[PDB]
């Protein structure tokens, strides 16, 4: 199965540098060249630059021209996009993608093979693990845990060691003027139930090795 | 620099009723060769963009054929006879015939149901968070639709602007419905001077607005 | 047209032991600066050639080893295309013996082998006994024999005789067809009927 590998999640300073590896398998590397599209948080795509893996040829996007470099590793099959000269507006998942024709030349399918991303948050914050705050109320009523203050992304929530799924919602982290995130995770469960089971929120914040188990009551 | 036009920007489809979306470039994307360099991604929610048709009309493998589609020169449609819960993301066309590739804005795809009012719930601060000298206080609207709702923070009857934020799920596959998530937050000193902390609600499925609340140290 | 074009065209191309083919990649793009680039994936490549054609491939005293596939790579305007082209090395000389030599009424078999070929599947490799251009009816085939004599291969084909009748056929024809994508070459051999 032809597939891209992108390198893990980024944190930089404005004005820093990243390098973003794209490992390829499954299909011949250099048969294809290289596309990087990005989309900044609640946005569209957007073009980024192009490396034509068997010549070494490159394009790149205005927003980047000047202080990128696009290469790839033939020994390896690894692509890299290096961005230098990090912006507050480059905060965005990059992706990589294969851009190729049919085995034949036949007909030209563009990008039909993607990385999974990778997601490069410039910010001039330093990494922090979560607080984790009850939600509980002053045949339905609603709980929850707050997680507060992480830095970066991502968290990630459970109820009950996945025992609990049902009526569940873990929101969109939203990105406090401290630059600090900030989660809610909520479920809705029958009154009677809220004080005779047991209700726990299993908080992760891998980046600060964090774990958290909060029971709300 | 190619202009790629989606409209509509924004799309709520009745299960089993047809969707349509136009695509359109500044300037004709025929290339000397004779191909026409126009393809459509489908990006769902929380997962990479996917390649759906390539050059026009070839769906891609896997691509069922209630997707289709078509157009030439300038002027592109993609339609889709049914829309699945599956089917609910954003969906982007894209020129291949002169760098740099553009794309368009992206077209919001999304299961139209009927329309379902919020139940509200406010959170006031934990005494744990207080403590840390900052009060959070919490109003959640469930499982309603459609997503358009406004909720408005009071402390003491005084509407609250600027420290205030709040994020949506994305629709739920079940029922079609979204849940809303909206934090006020103060420092423990303001908290501390006001009693009552009621979060307003507005939506399509409520006669009048409704309120819930709570007051400080009740 | 794609900008990407191979001559000769088809996915799949055959040659024989010992002998040569060329396989020519060009590329209709207005910027100078674009080039193709032929690479082998399964295989060593071959010697390439830029002027005469395009980029000119060529497969000299070709060895089983030079069979399997290879791909043209090139872009026009920022896309990538590319030409695959898979390539079949036979063996298939004329070296057709037959068993007996000379049929002796009496005799209830005759085999036919085909010598040092390859490849030995059905599809490619078929025997026939004929008489008079025509298929011997009542022959009965026994099932195809795969052995050895680069390793080629020796493979023989065994028919239970019917009745000749009178007056017997002057001779019988064993023959071996090779069927390959782009290829269909035969061989007959004789059988006196004493």
């Amino acid at each position: 199965q032809v597939q891209l590998v992108q390198s893990g999640a980024e944190v930089k300073k404005p004005g820093a540098s990243v390098k973003v590896s794209c490992k390829a398998s499954g299909y011949t590397f250099t048969s294809y060249g290289i596309n990087w599209v990005r989309q900044a948080p609640g946005q569209g795509l957007e073009w980024m630059g192009w490396i034509s893996v068997y010549s070494g040829n490159t394009n790149y996007a205005q927003k980047v021209q000047g202080r990128v470099t696009m290469t790839a590793d033939t020994s390896t099959s690894t692509a890299y996009m290096d961005l230098r000269s990090l912006r507050s507006d480059d905060t965005a998942v990059y992706y990589c993608a294969r851009e190729g024709s049919s085995s034949s030349g036949d007909y030209y399918y563009g990008m039909d093979v993607w990385g999974q991303g990778t997601t490069v948050t410039v910010s001039s914050a330093s990494t922090k693990g979560p607080s984790v705050f009850p939600l509980a109320p002053c045949s339905t009523a609603a709980l929850g845990c707050l997680v507060k203050d992480y830095f970066p992304e991502p968290v990630t929530v459970s109820w009950n060691s996945g025992a609990l799924t049902s009526g569940v919602h873990t929101f969109p982290a939203v990105l406090q003027s401290s630059g600090l995130y900030s989660l809610s995770s909520v479920v809705t469960v029958p009154s009677s139930n809220f004080g005779t089971q047991t209700y726990t929120c299993n908080v992760d914040h891998k980046p600060s090795n964090t774990k958290v188990d909060k029971t709300v009551e | 620099d190619i202009v790629m036009t989606q409209t509509p920007l924004s799309l709520s489809v009745t299960p089993g009723q047809p969707a349509s979306i136009s695509c359109k470039s500044s300037q004709s994307l025929l290339h000397t060769d004779g191909t026409t360099y126009l393809y459509w991604y489908l990006q769902k929610p929380g997962q990479p963009p996917q390649l759906l048709i390539y050059e026009v009309s070839n769906r891609f493998s896997g691509v069922p054929d209630r997707f289709s589609g078509s157009g030439s020169g300038t002027d592109f449609t993609l339609k889709i006879s049914r829309v699945e819960a599956e089917d609910v993301g954003i969906y982007y066309c894209m020129q291949n015939i002169q760098l740099p590739w553009t794309f368009g804005q992206g077209t919001k795809v999304e299961i139209k149901r009927t329309v379902a009012a919020p139940s509200v719930f406010i959170f006031p601060p934990s005494d744990e968070q207080l403590k840390s000298g900052t009060a959070s206080v919490v109003c959640l609207l469930n499982n309603f639709y459609p997503r358009e709702a406004k909720v408005q923070w009071k402390v003491d009857n005084a509407l609250q602007s600027g420290n205030s934020q709040e994020s949506v799920t994305e629709q739920d596959s079940k029922d079609s419905t979204y849940s809303l998530s909206s934090t006020l937050t103060l420092s423990k000193a303001d908290y501390e001077k006001h009693k009552v902390y009621a979060c307003e609600v507005t939506h399509q499925g409520l006669s009048s607005p409704v309120t819930k609340s709570f007051n400080r140290g009740e | 047209v794609k900008p990407l074009q191979v001559e000769p065209p088809e996915p799949v191309v055959a040659v024989a032991l010992g002998a040569s083919r060329q396989l020519t990649c060009r590329l209709a793009c207005a910027d100078r600066g674009a080039s193709v680039q032929w690479r082998g994936l399964d295989t060593s490549l071959g010697a390439v050639q830029s002027d005469t054609g395009r980029s000119v491939l060529t497969v000299r005293n070709a060895s089983l080893s030079a069979a399997g596939t290879r791909v043209c790579v090139g872009s026009c305007g920022g896309r990538t295309f590319q030409h695959t082209v898979q390539l079949l090395v036979y063996a298939f000389p004329n070296q057709l013996t037959v068993s007996p030599a000379a049929l002796v009424p009496g005799d209830p078999e005759v085999a036919c082998t085909a010598h040092k070929v390859t490849p030995v599947d059905p599809n490619a490799l078929s025997f026939s006994l004929l008489v008079g251009g025509q298929e011997l009816e009542g022959a009965q085939a026994l099932g195809p024999e795969v052995q050895e004599e680069d390793v080629l291969f020796r493979v023989t084909e065994r028919w239970r005789l019917p009745p000749l009748g009178t007056p017997v056929p002057p001779a019988l024809y064993c023959q071996a067809t090779m069927r390959l994508p782009g290829l269909e070459l035969s061989h007959r051999q004789a059988i006196p009927v004493l």
